[PDB]
RNA sequence: AUCGAGAGGG
DNA sequence: ACGTCCCTCTCGA
């Protein structure tokens, strides 16, 4: 029974997390599917083989109103902890065929270059790791709500406060959040935070 | 530090061959 | 007491705790690189790799200490003899000057001394380690009794002879009395004259001969 | 400070010949292989030789000077726990009354 | 200099007791290496504390 | 008593100038250092010539 | 202190000035004194420019 | 440390001595090296229960597996392990005389002391790395009593003295919701610029 | 390790082993000269250093002014007349435990109460 | 006047 | 890579 049980821990608790990340993003999730502990994970998943929890949730009918062009989201996870080319050619064929719309591939341990991910117009695809999904940053007490602003929520702060893109605060698209909701260049944000002042004070940051 | 400067150590430095030197 | 002699001796033990590269070596007036304890022995005198490791160690157990001593004679195992060693430091024959002169000279740099030129080289190493083994604190470079002050006489001392310089090479071109008195002269003022300690008319430890304070006796 | 005054430079040799006469072996005729007890000599920095029992050495000096026979600004100082003697005719020295 | 500095002059002796204590008792190793620090800085960071609230 | 020497009056210590303080043994430690090169900034009988 | 026990962590020569300023040190205590407020008066002459620079 | 039982300074203990970072460097107290194809008379009883004649015999300290109180059949484990089998090793007993390990290579005379040190520093035992040092302190923290008002309920919390938490983050039974470092640069890497 | 170095080179000597008879030599890499190991004791690290904790304490150590003296007991001849000082391995950890030294019999002893120092 | 060095005043 | 703000004197090419 040896103490791999500590490493089934995890990357359960990375499941989670990792699927709590697709609901916030805007998909389908119930927060019972998320709570499944790893006693009924281990019955309904063991033995602990990765390529049998890939999931594909889809967008709910709300995201569907502000986002209606955020399409047919699939995540197939690996089981060698290192892949090359050879696996990633099997994962990009599964959105290439069926034309879904974003893709976010999580690899447990490495991958190298054999570089592939943006050469599928129009499909740039997510890569997470399990490592740092095991823990939630977005839970923490110093990490504000961040909230996705549309093409049109956009374009609504750039006339009411009177800007050039330019003159906006700023996310970088390796920011741990940004990345958490696939935050790309033009994309906006509305960090809403507690104050000591305001109470409520709503900043703004854009995303390269 | 002055005389014992001027007395002796002046002199060590003489090294056409010079010799014992006289200041006023 | 006939010179300002600023080639300073360096000799350093390589590698930190947990590394075995602990070689030692040294870096001397007028060599570049650094040369291993062990190549200048030889090149020294003392010449069997073992023979020397009675110029370190004061008591031939100290068995933690003669352990490090291990690299340094590998190190310098490459050169065996007195001869192969200076050459390392380039006919060639120039680095025996070098030893012999500007090196350790506060000792005597006539050659035939060659053996308290080591037995003290020695006594460099030996209290180099004393220290990488924790049984000894480092020395207090804020430490006062080893610190020495210069007054008006050395101060003078340092002109005098700088003066006297080019005094004597400007005789050298009364050939090719009637020699040069002005400069001795003019020299002294100057320095304590400006504060700029002299040193030609370049500038030098500026601010060393202040005009007196007469607000008060006391002051 | 007020009592403190400077050296001024004295001499050497009358004493590394004061030493020669009184228990020193210079150090071409020295191995430690037989004298590890060797206590060591300097005199502004130069190892001049070896001593074995500095009892009545450092201490047959010290009445030395404090006759005048040495001057009474060189400064003499052994240091047991390390079996070393450092003499210093150097010129720049510090000394107090005491 | 009422009775009070005269008996402020015994909490300047009574705390030297509280560092008396640990002075043989700390060169006897039955200092208790406390968590962290060495036996030496234990022992300056308890006395300290034994000085400091001395003064004060 | 592993006495070897004996200090010759204490207040030796003391400066050029400070030496000139009433009492430095009841004061702080930076006064003492201005009183110090404050006495060098005065006015009095610098000289008789 | 060249007036003191070798290898000695008293308190009475590492630095705690017993006496009050309307008592008077001793040249002991009177020393200390000196050497704490110097890096005293060295934090206000000396590292005064360190947040000087900060502030432009 | 975690919701429920942070009032239990065992609970921290743990994770105090589970980041803690042990090294092999941190207990051995002699490392030495032998001819020997068992010599060793005291190691005779030890040894009852094709590699190569060269010894390496490291010795620990009694009080060295107490602060850190480390496990003799688990401190040779991971030195058994990060060899693969390339390292015939076999400790002794928690209960015994002197604790010793023994390894043969399974010329090599300075080719196992390389695996002199390789040993030493680059062997951790019990902890993540980087977090040199630890120390687990009580301070106050008001929180509501449920009557309504605010309390004075402590609890306890590791204070550390290196910063990884890239990976202190996911340790189980601490607060990931809560863990805090200075480095407002590593923050600012983990957690986001906001 | 305390090894040596040939008779006929005085050069340090590297170790080898015997591959026929099962044996280790002192080999020697500048003349060939040889010999066999005393001990199987080749090299030691020793990380804890305890080797000069009481380095240092000679002839006339009753001497130096410096060291003051105790009023303690000897554990042969029991002289109140002896001087002390700390662990002269001057490193950080090291505890103030005093290693006495008396000026009666020349011979050391701690005060160390949770074990016994022999040196 | 200009540059260079020097002691004090917060 | 720059290295707290201002102010009063005094002196050598
Ligand atoms: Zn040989
Ligand atoms: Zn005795």
């Amino acid at each position: 029974d040896q103490e791999n049980e500590r490493n089934i821990s995890r990357l359960w608790r990375a499941f989670r997390t990792v699927k709590e990340m697709v609901k916030d993003r805007g998909y389908f999730i119930t927060q019972e599917e998320v709570e499944l502990p790893l006693e009924d994970f281990k019955a309904k998943y063991c033995r602990p083989q990765r390529k049998m929890m890939s999931f594909q949730a889809n967008p709910t009918e709300e995201s569907i109103s502000k986002f209606p062009d955020m399409g047919s989201l699939w995540v197939e996870f690996c089981d060698e902890p290192s892949v090359g080319v050879k696996t990633m050619k099997t994962f990009v064929i599964h959105i290439q065929e069926k034309n879904f719309q974003t893709g976010i591939f999580v690899y447990q341990n490495n991958i190298t270059p054999s570089k592939l991910v943006p050469s599928i117009p129009p499909a740039t695809i997510e890569t997470f790791n399990e490592a740092a999904l095991v823990v939630n940053i977005t839970h923490h007490e110093l990490v504000p709500k961040h909230i996705r602003l549309s093409s049109d929520e956009k374009r609504e702060l750039l006339k009411r406060y009177r800007l050039k893109e330019s003159q906006l605060p700023r996310i970088q698209r390796a920011d741990p959040v940004a990345l958490y909701l696939g935050l790309k260049r033009g994309e906006v944000v509305k960090i809403i935070r507690k104050s000591e002042t305001s109470g409520r004070y709503a900043s703004y940051r854009i995303c390269m | 530090s002055f005389n014992q400067f001027v007395d002796y150590t002046l002199q060590d430095i003489i090294c056409i061959s010079f010799g014992k030197i006289y200041v006023t | 007491k006939g010179s300002r002699f600023i080639s300073t001796l360096q000799v350093k033990l390589y590698g930190r705790e947990g590394s075995s590269a602990r070689t030692i070596k040294a870096t001397l007036p007028y060599i570049k690189q650094d040369i291993p304890i062990v190549i200048i022995f030889r090149a020294l005198g003392i010449i069997p790799d073992g023979e020397i490791l009675e110029h370190i160690c004061y008591d031939v157990n100290d068995w933690q200490m003669l352990e490090m001593l291990k690299p340094c004679v590998e190190d310098g195992f490459v050169i065996q003899d007195r001869e192969t060693a200076l050459d390392f430091i380039g006919r060639i024959q120039y680095a025996k000057d070098i030893l012999q002169k500007e090196f350790l000279p506060h000792i005597t740099q006539l050659e035939g001394f060659e053996s308290r030129k080591a037995f003290f080289l020695g006594y460099m190493i030996n209290r180099l380690l004393l220290c990488a083994l924790d049984r000894k604190d480092q020395d207090d470079r804020d430490h006062f009794g080893k610190k020495r002050l210069d007054l008006a006489g050395p101060l003078l001392a340092q002109l005098f002879k700088t003066l006297f310089k080019k005094l004597t090479k400007d005789i050298f071109r009364y050939m090719q009395l009637a020699i040069n008195a002005k400069t001795i002269t003019s020299g002294l003022k100057y320095a304590l004259a400006t504060g700029n300690w002299g040193e030609q008319k370049k500038a030098s430890r500026a601010g060393v001969s202040q005009v007196l304070n007469r607000y008060t006796y006391s002051s | 400070s007020l009592m403190s005054c400077i050296s001024v430079g004295t001499d050497p040799m009358p004493i590394i010949t004061f030493l020669s006469e009184w228990g020193m072996e210079p150090l071409e005729d020295y191995v430690p292989h037989q004298s590890p007890d060797a206590t060591r000599v300097f005199v502004n920095g130069v190892w001049h030789g070896v001593h074995r029992n500095p009892a009545r050495l450092m201490e047959t000096l010290r009445t030395l000077r404090r006759k005048g026979d040495i001057n009474p600004e060189v400064s003499m100082i052994r240091d047991i726990r390390e079996k070393e003697l450092k003499i210093f005719t150097d010129a720049g020295r510090v000394y107090r009354p005491l | 200099d009422g009775p009070t500095m005269r008996e402020i002059t015994e909490t300047i002796a009574e705390a030297k007791k509280k560092v008396l204590d640990v002075t043989k008792e700390a060169q006897a190793n039955l200092l208790t290496a406390k968590h962290g620090m060495t036996l030496r800085e234990s022992f300056e960071d308890n006395v300290v504390r034994f000085l400091n609230e001395a003064r004060d | 008593t592993t006495f070897t020497h004996c200090e010759i009056h204490p207040s030796m210590i003391l400066g050029v100038a400070a030496s000139i303080i009433p009492f430095p043994d009841h004061n702080q430690s930076p006064r003492n250092t201005y009183q110090s090169a404050m006495g060098k900034q005065a006015m009095g009988v610098f000289l008789t010539n | 202190l060249p007036h003191f026990s070798k290898d000695d962590y008293s308190p009475e020569s590492k630095g705690f000035v017993e006496n009050s300023y309307l008592r008077g040190l001793t040249p002991q205590e009177f020393f200390f004194h000196a050497m704490g407020g110097r890096e005293g008066l060295i934090d206000t002459a000396v590292k005064t420019a360190e947040p000087g620079y900060i502030q432009r | 440390l975690e919701p429920g039982h942070a009032a239990d300074q065992e609970q921290a203990k743990l994770i105090r001595s589970a980041i803690e970072h042990t090294t092999l460097k941190s207990v051995t107290i002699a490392s030495e090296i032998y001819y020997d194809p068992t010599v060793i008379p005291e190691d005779e009883e030890i040894i009852q229960l094709q590699q190569s004649p060269w010894l390496l015999r490291l010795e620990l300290d009694r009080a060295a597996m107490n602060d850190k109180d480390l496990t003799m059949g688990q401190v040779g484990e991971r030195i058994k392990q990060t060899f693969k089998n390339d390292l015939f090793v076999i400790w002794s007993e928690d209960n015994d005389e002197k604790l010793i390990i023994r390894c043969r290579v399974v010329e090599e005379d300075h080719m196992l002391k390389k695996i002199e040190n390789t040993m030493l520093e680059n062997i951790t035992l019990r902890g993540v790395e980087n977090i040199e040092r630890v120390v687990m302190m009580k301070y106050d923290r008001k929180v509501p009593s449920p009557t309504g008002e605010y309390v004075k309920e402590p609890e306890w919390v590791l204070e550390t003295d290196g910063v990884n938490l890239s990976e202190v983050m996911t340790v189980p039974g601490i607060d990931p919701t809560r863990i805090y470092t200075n480095s407002f640069i590593d923050i600012m890497e983990v957690l986001g610029i906001e | 390790t305390t090894f040596r170095f040939c008779r006929d080179c005085n050069n340090m000597l590297y170790p080898r082993e015997d591959k026929e008879n099962n044996r280790l030599l002192f080999e020697c890499r500048t003349c060939s000269y040889v010999e066999e190991a005393g001990s199987p004791l080749v090299y030691r690290h020793e990380l804890i250093t305890n080797i000069g904790e009481t380095a240092g304490v000679v002839q006339d150590i009753g001497s130096d002014p410096t060291l003051p003296r105790s009023d303690r007991e000897c554990p042969k001849c029991h002289s109140r007349e002896n001087v002390f000082f700390q662990s002269q391995q001057r490193r950080k950890d090291t505890s103030m435990v005093l290693f006495f030294v008396c000026l009666s019999c020349s011979h050391i002893f701690t005060s160390d109460q949770k074990n016994k120092r022999t040196q």
